[PDB]
């Protein structure tokens, strides 16, 4: 009954290779999987071409013009392993710590590519 | 009888004007409740200087 | 320079030399806890250092000098307000 | 436009060229990336620091402003790690260390 | 002409010990020691390169090899060396 | 009193099929394809008819008969067919395409559709903001190929909720999206959106779900168990909030008058006469303070004696430095702390009669402000939420914290309202002051609470004084895009001046943008 019970909406809600809502004609074309990654790449170089043909066209609304600005005022420095404020940095690994204690029971005994993971969120390495 | 006014504040904007000498500045003042602009006459604005007034000094 | 044991105020910029470290390679000892601290200082003022330094005409070097100079009962009436 | 090496651009004294030199006609692979000469670069001129300042020691140790290979071996074999690692090798004009074993003393 | 690493070895005792002399016999000793270190690191690394099928000898197979060559302590001292100063000619820009 | 999280329960009713004879073929029908979950729905109707995650897998079987097509809904039927659903998205952009043509097709199917020759219904869709080229000609080609559509429109969410709560047309205000996986700020000027001036940050629920998922990994290394997306999901949802003010928060946040309210603690789920003589002598037998100087001067001794068992100390590489100058010419020390501690005790006995863990910022920040045994098995399940319920909702606010170098959302609103549209700063405009009597804030990710309150908040800090701020917000505003949506179709009737024809189409081909006042605009100008 567990066994059948994934099956009988199995038996409800499926549709056939001849699809009914699809159209007649299907000639369906073949595609790259085409990953997030390099789209905004191949848009970046279509983009660029553009512009030096148009040179040798000012854009109003692209995907690298939406995209927000940095900030001006200078950013705040917080502790690496609370999230507490950062008053020092440790000088062989760069990571801000909090005081004392910390230092000594986080920050100095750690192992190595533990301190890469612990910049990977502020993205620092 | 007397009267005290304050504006005290964050400077956002310190701009002065001449007509060598300037004018007027126009100084723009921030707190927690809001911003507020005034315009200032040369002797002050040299008593600003004098105090070394920034950008984002109080 | 390096190896130097030293006192910075931040707010007012003051540096102090305490002195070498123990380095034979005068002599204090490095300070133990956390580089930042927070201390109280209890300060105890003479009525009449106040009364010297709200007197305008005269500074706080007549407290060491000594010309005051017959200061006036309206500024120790403003003191004892105060 | 004129720029200096790139042993100062890490910060290094030791020769960044000349190690990518050694590494690309030392015939070890067919590509060598950009990083490798500045890491061994590093490796190099850390191990050679260390190696100076235990010679630099012994050489204090022995009241004196030269370097014999009698401190360096010295230096070399009252450190576990060197010992470690230059186990197998010789130093020229070295010596051994003052060791005498428990019993052969005269214990009476 | 013949190469020697003379210069070099000088200015490093020079950070650490101003007033010291060096003998000719202990700068032969020194130079036999980088040298074999450094082909013992290279034949390492390239080893390890041609046993992960790859053409390219980058600082990853070196942070391998200082791994395997160097006992534990020297050799987190040496990767740590190794990693601020590849950080640090790696921000040119 | 800890409480355990869980996955969610599975849903017992798999969701119904709409009637066939109810069906309108000259109907439209609005469809929000979102990042999260798919909103589906007659223009007709008022609430929402599907509500499903955008998500979909496939089963195998023993008997080998190929018949699961298990989308959205169906996948709360069980752990395993939900722990392999696969969702069309990968980041903001779609980059399958079949999955999306099987999720539509379930969707069609659930619609109670009886087509013909394809769909015969415009469609309503909805498409980011400043989206690439290639997602728009895949979505006009599968659109009007594989379905065969009359008309389609394309328009952003927020513009779409915009238009839901002013449904004039021409309004001015200021739109705050907090999407799945990015948050727009989006000024609207005269019932237009001005598309040159609006910006995007590469911030969301899912960055936010997976950063809390890497602070709670990296603070608990040594978990027995393996937490899973959705229980870091309810976590968000349940235990974080926005401050009115970080900075003032995080100084007072691990102190004790504060850590006993708002500490959460979750359970992860699991199944000889000489020596008479000399005590004689002794019952016979500044300076208390001398001597707890003596035992801090003992203290010190032994850290000495710690210094010179470590080898790679100084003090021991200065002992054997002194050793090698000789031959150039622990235990016991335990025991030694033990009678140094006797003596202590001996002396503060003498002072009667004649370390804690409330100190510990890390054991506060750990365990909460209660005392910890690590030996029992109850609470080396547990872990504790005392800094992250602040922490994780702040990066919409701070995004270097993120590690996104961009401008936070209050930075956006004051360089839009203050240096743009024709506004000095000191002196507002009409428009400015137009769009800061209407902000309003949409998108999934406003659940949280306490952002209403620190936006104006904000606001109120770097507007000139007296500017009357209002700023609304929706009781569930994960609906107001499909509102907006059929707000469009059903109370308008100029609905046909954005719809896409077909032969339109063929005459201008994939490369084709309407200028329309609620989507998106031309690359160039």
């Amino acid at each position: 009954e567990r066994l059948l019970f994934l099956r009988s909406v199995g038996e409800r809600n499926e549709i056939g290779f001849p699809s009914r809502f699809k159209s007649a004609h299907y000639k369906k074309p073949t595609r790259r999987h085409k990953s997030a990654r390099q789209l905004i790449s191949d848009e970046n170089k279509r983009i660029n071409a553009l512009l030096t043909k148009a040179n040798k066209l000012v854009p109003k609304a692209t995907y690298f013009s939406v995209e927000a600005p940095p900030s001006i005022r200078p950013a705040k420095k917080y502790c690496d392993v609370t999230g507490l404020k950062g008053f020092y940095k440790s000088p062989t690994n760069n990571i801000r710590y909090h005081n004392a204690e910390i230092y000594q029971l986080i920050v100095k005994p750690m192992a190595p590519g533990v301190d890469q993971e612990y910049l990977k969120l502020r993205g620092a390495n | 009888k007397e009267t005290k006014e304050v504006y005290e504040g964050e400077v956002t904007e310190l701009t002065p004007e001449d007509a060598k000498t300037i004018s007027h500045v126009i100084v723009g003042l921030k707190s927690a409740k809001g911003t507020k602009t005034l315009r200032l006459d040369p002797t002050i604005y040299e008593s600003i200087q004098r105090e070394k007034v920034s950008i984002g000094d109080v | 320079l390096a190896g130097d044991v030293i006192s910075i105020d931040k707010a007012s910029g003051k540096i102090t030399k305490l002195g070498r470290s123990f380095a034979r390679s005068r002599f204090v000892q490095c300070p133990e806890g956390e580089l930042q601290k927070r201390k109280t200082v209890v300060h105890t003022v003479s009525l009449h250092e106040i009364d010297v330094i709200n007197s305008r005409t005269q500074g706080f070097l007549a407290l060491f000098t000594g010309d005051t100079g017959e200061i006036r009962s309206e500024v120790r009436d403003q003191i004892n307000t105060k | 436009k004129a720029s200096q090496s790139r042993s100062a651009k890490a910060g290094l004294t030791f020769p960044v060229g000349r190690v990518h030199r050694l590494l690309r006609r030392g015939n070890y692979a067919q590509r060598i990336g950009s990083g490798a000469p500045v890491y061994l670069t590093a490796v190099l001129e850390y191990l050679a620091a260390e190696i100076l300042e235990l010679a630099g020691n012994a050489a204090r140790d022995n009241k004196k402003t030269r370097i014999i290979p009698r401190h360096l071996q010295l230096a070399i074999r009252n450190d576990d790690e060197l010992n470690k690692l230059l186990g197998n090798v010789t130093i020229a004009q070295g010596g051994v260390l003052p060791n005498i074993h428990q019993n052969l003393l005269p214990k009476k | 002409r013949k190469e020697t690493y003379s210069s070099y070895i000088y200015k490093v005792l020079k950070q650490t010990h101003p007033d010291t002399g060096i003998s000719q016999k202990s700068m032969s000793i020194l130079n036999s020691f980088v040298n074999d270190i450094f082909e013992r690191i290279a034949t390492e690394a390239s080893k390890l390169a041609a046993y992960n099928k790859k053409s390219t000898i980058s600082a990853r197979e070196i942070q391998t090899a200082v791994r395997l060559i160097l006992p534990g302590e020297l050799a987190k001292h040496a990767v740590s060396e190794g990693t601020r100063a590849v950080t640090k000619y790696s921000s040119s820009t | 009193k800890a409480v355990v999280i869980d996955d969610p329960p599975l849903r017992q009713t798999p969701e119904p099929f709409d009637e066939q004879s109810a069906y309108n073929p000259q109907s439209p029908i609005a469809i929000d394809f979102g990042s999260s979950k798919l909103r589906a729905g007659f223009v007709n109707h008022a609430t929402p008819t599907h509500i499903f995650p955008n998500a979909l897998t496939k089963f195998r079987d023993r008997k080998l008969n190929k018949n699961f097509t298990f989308v959205g809904n169906d996948t709360l039927l069980d752990q395993a067919v939900r722990s392999q659903s696969r969702s069309p998205f990968d980041g903001p952009f779609v980059t399958n395409w079949n999955l999306t043509e099987e999720i539509l097709d379930y969707t069609f199917h659930h619609l109670g559709v009886v087509p013909d020759n394809g769909i015969p219904n415009p469609i309503l869709l909805t498409e980011r903001l400043a989206t690439v080229q290639s997602q728009r000609t895949n979505w006009y080609q599968i659109l009007f190929e594989t379905y065969n559509v009359p008309g389609v429109t394309f328009g952003i969410d927020s513009l779409f909720s915009f238009y839901n709560y002013n449904p004039s047309g021409n309004k001015t205000g200021l739109v705050i999206s907090c999407g799945h996986e990015d948050t727009n700020v989006i000024p609207v000027v005269d019932g237009a959106g001005i598309l040159t001036d609006a910006k995007r940050i590469n911030w969301g629920g899912h960055q936010a779900v997976d950063y809390l998922n890497d602070l709670m990994a990296l603070k608990y290394p040594y978990f027995p168990t393996k937490m899973s997306y959705l229980q870091y999901e309810t976590m968000y949802k349940d235990y974080c909030y926005v401050s009115r003010n970080y900075d003032e928060d995080i100084e007072k946040i691990l102190t004790l008058e504060n850590l006993d309210t708002n500490d959460v603690v979750v359970e992860a789920p699991f199944t000889a006469k000489e020596e008479e003589e000399k005590k004689l002598k002794e019952q016979q037998w500044d300076k208390r303070l001398k001597l707890n100087k003596l035992i801090k001067r003992r203290k010190e001794k032994l850290k000495l004696r710690d210094e010179m068992k470590d080898r790679k100390s100084q003090v021991s590489q200065n002992r054997m430095k002194n050793l090698a100058s000789l031959a150039e010419d622990e235990a016991f020390e335990e025991a030694l702390e033990y009678e140094y501690k006797d003596i202590v005790e001996l002396e503060r006995l003498l002072l009667e009669h004649d370390y804690d863990w409330r100190n510990s910022i890390l054991h506060l920040f750990l365990r909460g402000p209660r005392p910890h045994d690590s030996e029992n098995i109850h609470e080396q399940h547990q872990m504790h939420l005392n800094v992250e319920r602040i922490r994780v909702p702040e990066v919409i606010f701070q995004p270097t914290m993120g590690g996104q170098d961009q401008a936070g959302i209050c930075e956006l609103s004051e360089t839009i309202l203050l240096k743009k549209f024709g506004s000095q700063p000191g002196k507002l405009s009409q428009t400015s002051i137009d769009m800061v009597n209407n902000v309003l804030i949409t998108g999934g990710n406003a659940k949280v609470p306490g952002l209403k309150e620190r936006i104006v908040k904000e606001f109120t800090g770097f507007l000139p004084t007296g500017t009357n701020i209002t700023v609304n917000m929706s009781s569930d505003p994960s609906l107001d895009a499909w509102k907006g949506m059929a707000a469009l179709a059903r109370n308008e009737e100029q609905y046909r001046k954005t719809v896409i024809s077909k032969k339109e189409y063929e005459e201008y081909g994939p490369e084709y943008i309407k200028e329309h006042k609620l989507g998106n605009t031309k690359y160039f100008e």
